[PDB]
RNA sequence: GUGAGGGGAGUGAAAUAGAUCCUGAAACCGCAUGCAUACAAGCAGUGGGAGCACCUUCGUGGUGUGACUGCGUACCUUUUG
RNA sequence: GAACCCACUGUCGUUGAAAAGCCAGGGGAUGACUUGUGGAUAGGGGUGAAAGGCUAAUCAAGCCUGGUGAUAGCUGGUUCU
RNA sequence: CAGGUCGAGUAGACCAAGGCGCUUGAGAGAACUCUGCUGAAGGAACUAGGCAAAAUGGUACCGUAACUUCGGGAGAAGGUA
RNA sequence: UAAGUUCCGACCUGCACGAAUGGCAUAAUGAUGGCGGCGCUGUCUCCAGCAGAGGCUCAGUGAAAUCGAAAUCGCUGUGAA
RNA sequence: GUACUCUGGGGAUAACAGGCUGAUACCGCCCAAGAGUUCAUAUCGACGGCGGUGUUUGGCACCUCGAUGUCGGCUCAUCUCAUCCUGGGGCUGAAGCAGGUCCCAAGGGUAUGGCUGUUCGCCAUUUAAAGAGGUACGCGAGCUGGGUUUAGAACGUCGUGAGACAGUUCGGUCCCUAUCUACCGUGGGCGCUGGAAAUUUGAGAGGAUCUGCUCCUAGUACGAGAGGACCAGAGUGGACGAACCUCUGGUGUACCGGUUGUGACGCCAGUCGCAUCGCCGGGUAGCUAUGUUCGGAAGGGAUAACCGCUGAAAGCAUCUAAGCGGGAAGCCUACCUCAAGAUAAGAUUUCCCUAGGACUUUAUGUCCUCUAAAGAGCCGUUCGAGACUAGGACGUUGAUAGGUUGGAUGUGGAAGCAUAGUGAUAUGUGAAGCUGACCAAUACUAAUUGCUCGUGAGGCUUGACU
């Protein structure tokens, strides 16, 4: 459940580490992003010397939340933080690592390479 | 807010119109056969047969 | 609302509604007839009847709980000794209620709480 | 369309062999009883009466007697009316009755029910309104209703505007549900989502109209 | 059995009867059955119970993890045909029904201090 | 209620002269009788006008009411108005 | 930092519990400090770490009584045919 | 003038001696208003303005920058039991 | 700052600074003016539940400002507009 | 000089809003030098001319000075069309994709932030789109009070001074319990051709009406390539709305436990009062969104611009004058809810009442005696219904409420007694004890004997059958 104001952890080794979502993409007045969304965020903190920078605007996809998703069984999956994974102008991803678990919800066609180099799938 | 105008004594009586008295549910009683309200005990303490106060 | 809901209020704040009704079962179980207001008649069966409940068994256990509900040393030895004995065969019901009327002083409707058997 | 008339039980869940959780809400039915048949030549319309549940004697009135008395049927706690049309006139006659097996598992239907009741209720319960400011300067107004109009033109209220009243206790229709389960040895049907109204309330279930 | 007796007897047929008995803060794997296009497999979830509801066909329980750094819970519905095996693996001892302070905590003070028979 | 207040009896020319008591107006507030009034829009009247009730010299009379209908935006002041 | 002396913010109150308050926070608190009793300064005067502040709920000249029925090219009102 | 248990204390919680339950009540448990408590995910996006709320808070020990009129800043910040 | 009519440093054609109606600075102090952070939050997205006091019903007591008279609807036009 | 101010007057006279007017403003049209490789008119269009609207800047001084009391923001709106998106078309300097221009169309929809008191504007990032206007420049007896415009103080400037400002800066009291109209809900009375219990038709009214992306047709038509469709299908979203509580959560001051201080119950043990529910951890029902499900689907009828068929006036031509068609998110239906006070008061099924006297005003006439029906209400136990009402269930031929018994749930190892320890404490008896609102049984307690209202066959005329 991320909105506009909300800061999130960087879930690869693009070089940033704090983002700040701006805006909420798809649709008018749309209010919130759950796992599987795209953002606008703002890059807050960084890596040294890395290709990304402060203060640089940039599209994100929504990893992990701390609000869960749903299940067909009923069920509900909750994690400890908000992360997210930065992409390029054509919407994909552009990093070579990631941390931490991932969902089912990216077994998209977008997003194949998180899942593939992603260490733990539950 | 107040009124502008006074209002007359008819339509004062006919706000009234609904003010009236209903009455009561009164029965006599079997045992003592005295007047008491229905559902309730007797002033003197008796109900349907049984006495309160001996 | 106040959908399928239990309870009174009665103006009052809970410590002391609870204590109010504490007073009533004790001058309840001490005098065996009591006159009051409707309201507090037909609630009061909710609290006074599970204490009689409760001394059918005369153990350590139920008489400190009796005691923890009433504070009143007389009434738990009057519970425990006469009138548990006196309602061991009889399933519920201990007390009536009777309308009696209403109260000169503000017409509240006002009410008879009396026990079975009394005399 | 002809239905059914039954109660609502209360809500629960189906799981599915692929583990699919599907909440569903079950209905208790009665077999319906057929107390009149309305035609053209008399009524000007086509209709058939129905009734169901118990209903003693001592509450039965002498007139209500002599209608159920006239068609051989017990007296139910409830009448109600389909409208028909001659197709679906065929095959019923009055002391008949009316069972789940009118149904059928994955038909789509269409539930009515009296919802429940809220009681008096303000603006922003019951339409939406916005509260304004609990703080900065406000004074005694966060729930309230604003303005109401305009001004000397037309220096009125027009009809229509959304204000404070009552709300609940409506006639509700669901439409698009799907029969999940039909068990004609319990005589329940059970149907997937949410349908109006509190649980031991009346409950019509008709064939779609969204066909 | 607070609802309905047909509402009951509608449950009481689709109830699992092979369960094992567990309670909080015992840890245990559950096998999660998934179908990937019409792959089926079994994906392995270990971790300590710490919250358990008893409600007949509606039964549940959360089971919390620490993977790759994050922790995670997950919500089982009990008698659901995805939950395919639960094993207990160690019989925590606690003193409490749910057991949200371990949220909390990490590592050397999450440590549930097992029950012995 | 050993109250307040009243109803009889009695005094007085008179008590509806009975004590904040000669006469006892108007605003304002009751009870009783007669007629009208719950499908119809506004300064409330005015010119017509059926019916009803009582009285009666029995009418081309009297008293009360006014279904229906034509016309009709208070008074004073100050103002070009 | 309590008593005591003040009065910075906010809600409430505004035909108030109150013709200046209550509640929650706030400042000084051995000093150019707070306070009781009794005295002195009187109206174009007094007093003022100075706001035209205060001088009995009244202050760019207090209150009371007299001149006095001040004057008003202004507003209102002005009674039977 | 002013006691007990803790307490640095005349602060504070509960009590003693001694005083009281504040001169309308009884029900109900709608909108809306006042005063409170809790709140998923987010955390100033509110607003003229973080207004108001939330937050910090004790004792002992360790440790503490620029700047300085060498007194301070300073309980700086921060940490432990 | 993603985005800064405010803020901070600098530039100097100062509409109309400037040296006891003092000029340029300055440690400490301020319920003083402006700007930015950490923590924190119902300020907000967007409100929900609960507790007390009113509101509402019954018994008792019993105000207020206002008021030419009222049998006191909409629309379009007219008309001291 | 007065912003420290005061009195008598004026809407005879200004600032706000209204009114008259329309110079100005905005929108439309006429002529057409020219521009557009030729070609005035695909698109622009000089020099000149004619109108419309009542948004701008103004003109006048008709209303209000015995008061019409606010520049923006908030909340809540309603209308116009000169249309921002979506829908239907003509022309094109229209290959396709796109665009330009004009015509029809008002059903729905139509951003969040940074700066500033701002309206406006600039900027960042979205969207199918972020339209233009009227409504006292809508809305302050609905909220605020940042700006302006009282009293304090300062700077620049002006004046000898009191003081002042095509200026700036810091601070600075927002009253009213709603009579009438209007509106949102909810009742009482009477009427509806004797009365009553139910079920109903629908004259009519209200609600709803939005739209993105992906795949398929098809890398096809088109195109030198780069690119790339019409029509016609499937799926999944955003915003909005409704109902609901099985699932996920919140709350849950009458449920369970841990613990601090103090007082008491004679004492230990065990408990209770007070401290925000003292603080802290959980949590049943109910309510609830952030949770779940569902909706705007499809189809008929008449049309708008526009496109026609046959066809003369006018031997040809021509959508029109006779005659016959197609055609839009728009209109009428269709979907949901209400609806016979629809005084035109409608329809169907069933049920109830059939007694005697006197009198004159011989009339659905008035007084006696005898009769109180079908039913409705008062009263009581109450509700997932509720301000009071109204509505629903039941009243001994009874499960309506409370209690009792059983179950379920929550919290979690009661008290007492035994062991092991110097002890704090731990283990056993035993998943025990306690458990508001839930499910199921059960007359133990309370729904008593009752009373009131509602009548006695329902005028006349004409017609069709009896």
């Amino acid at each position: 459940m991320i909105q506009t104001e909300t800061m999130l952890d960087v879930a690869d080794n693009s070089g940033a580490r704090r983002v700040q979502c701006i805006k909420v993409l798809g649709g008018s007045h749309r209010r919130y992003a759950s796992v599987g969304d795209i953002i606008k965020v703002t890059v807050k903190e960084a890596i040294p010397r890395a290709r990304v920078k402060k203060g640089d605007v940039m599209n994100a996809v929504v990893v992990r939340t701390k609000f869960g998703i749903r299940r067909p069984d009923g069920s509900v999956i909750r994690f400890d933080d908000n992360a997210a994974v930065i992409l390029n102008n054509n919407k994909a991803p552009i990093a070579t690592r990631i941390f931490g678990p991932v969902t089912r919800e990216l077994r998209t066609e977008q997003f194949m390479k998180i899942i593939s180099l992603a260490p733990e799938v539950l | 807010a107040v009124q502008q105008n006074r209002k007359s004594r008819s339509r004062r009586d006919m706000r009234r119109s609904h003010d009236a008295l209903t009455e009561n549910a009164l029965t006599v009683d079997q045992a003592t056969g005295e007047t008491h309200r229905r559902h309730h005990v007797t002033k003197d303490g008796f109900y349907r047969g049984r006495q309160l106060f001996a | 609302m106040r959908h399928r809901n239990s309870g009174v209020k009665l103006g009052r704040t809970s410590s002391h509604r609870k204590a109010m009704f504490e007073n009533l079962a004790n001058s309840l179980f001490e005098h065996e007839l009591i006159k009051t207001t409707l309201p507090k008649a037909k609630e009061l069966r909710r609290v006074a009847e599970p204490l009689i409940t409760l001394a059918k068994n005369d153990t350590v256990a139920n008489r400190r709980l009796a005691f923890a509900r009433t504070r009143n040393a007389a009434t738990v030895g009057k519970l425990f000794t006469v009138l548990g004995p006196r309602y061991k065969e009889r399933n519920g019901g201990y007390l009536r209620v009777l309308k009696a009327g209403f109260r000169a002083g503000d017409a509240a409707p006002m009410a008879y709480v009396e026990l079975v058997d009394r005399e | 369309a002809i239905g059914l008339v039954g109660r609502k039980c209360g809500m629960t869940r189906i799981f599915t062999d692929a583990g699919v959780s599907v909440p569903v809400t079950v209905i208790e039915v009665d077999p319906n009883r057929i107390t009149q048949i309305k035609t053209l030549e008399t009524d000007g319309y086509q209709a058939v009466q129905v009734t169901t549940g118990e209903r003693r004697e001592s509450r039965v009135t002498n007139a209500q007697k002599g209608h159920f008395a006239k068609a051989g049927v017990a007296a139910g706690r409830l009448v109600k009316e389909f409208r028909v049309t001659e197709a679906e006139l065929e095959g019923r006659e009055v002391g008949g009755t009316i069972g789940v097996d009118l149904f059928t598992v994955g038909q789509i239907v269409d539930v009515t029910g009296q919802s429940k009741g809220k009681g008096f209720q303000g603006g922003v319960k019951r339409w939406n309104f916005r509260t304004q400011d609990a703080t900065h300067g406000n004074s005694v107004s966060h729930r309230v209703l604003g303005s109401t109009g305009q001004n000397q033109t037309p220096g009125r209220v027009f009809k229509g505007k959304k204000m404070a009243g009552h709300l609940g206790d409506e006639r509700v229709t669901v439409q698009g549900l799907e029969i999940v389960s039909v068990d004609t040895e319990r005589s329940v049907l059970v149907v997937k989502g949410a349908i109006p109204g509190a649980t031991g309330g009346d409950v019509i279930v008709r064939p779609t109209i969204k066909a | 059995s607070g609802k309905h007796p047909l509402v009951q007897a509608i449950e009481n047929s689709q109830l699992k009867t092979d369960l094992p008995e567990f309670a909080p803060g015992d840890t245990v794997v559950v096998q999660v059955k998934v179908k990937e296009g019409d792959r089926e497999r079994l994906q392995a979830f270990e971790g300590v119970v710490i919250a358990k509801k008893n409600r007949g066909l509606n039964s549940a329980f959360t089971v919390r993890k620490i993977s790759s750094g994050v922790g995670v819970e997950r919500v089982f519905q009990t008698h659901s045909p995805v939950v395919a095996k639960i094993e207990v693996k160690r019989r925590g001892d606690v003193r409490r029904a749910k057991l949200y302070y371990l949220r909390d905590l990490s590592g050397k003070a999450a440590r549930i201090r097992e029950k012995l028979p």
